[PDB]
């Protein structure tokens, strides 16, 4: 004598010993990324090609 | 032949015979008279006790 069953109830599990089914459907997927940047340029110049005379002294 | 079963899916009679339809009317529906027989039988505690 098992004890009482339900009629239209699924068949669900109810005490220990019962059976289910696992379906096994995993899927993960993690990211990320970083980045950064840094610039510097300089470029200085200065030339007296022919210097008159009243400033030859400078 | 048809077995009729408690809630315990156990077999308490055994059922067989002629239906008797009114012939409105329902059609899909009928009783048949002395149509089962008990074949499993309940305990009680019935003249136990005061």
């Amino acid at each position: 004598n098992y004890g009482y069953q339900p009629l239209f109830e699924d068949r669900r599990p109810r005490n220990i010993g019962d059976t289910l089914t696992i379906v096994l459907q995993e899927n993960v997927s993690a990211s990320k990324s970083s980045s950064a940047n840094a610039s510097r340029d300089g470029k200085t110049s200065f030339g007296f090609d022919t210097v008159p005379r009243y400033l030859q002294g400078l | 032949m048809t077995p009729l079963k408690g809630v315990d899916s156990q077999v308490y009679a055994l059922a067989q015979g002629n239906i008797l339809v009114g012939g409105v009317n329902q059609l899909n529906g009928g009783r048949i008279t002395n149509g089962a027989i008990i074949e499993r039988e309940l305990p009680t505690q019935f003249g136990a006790g005061n």
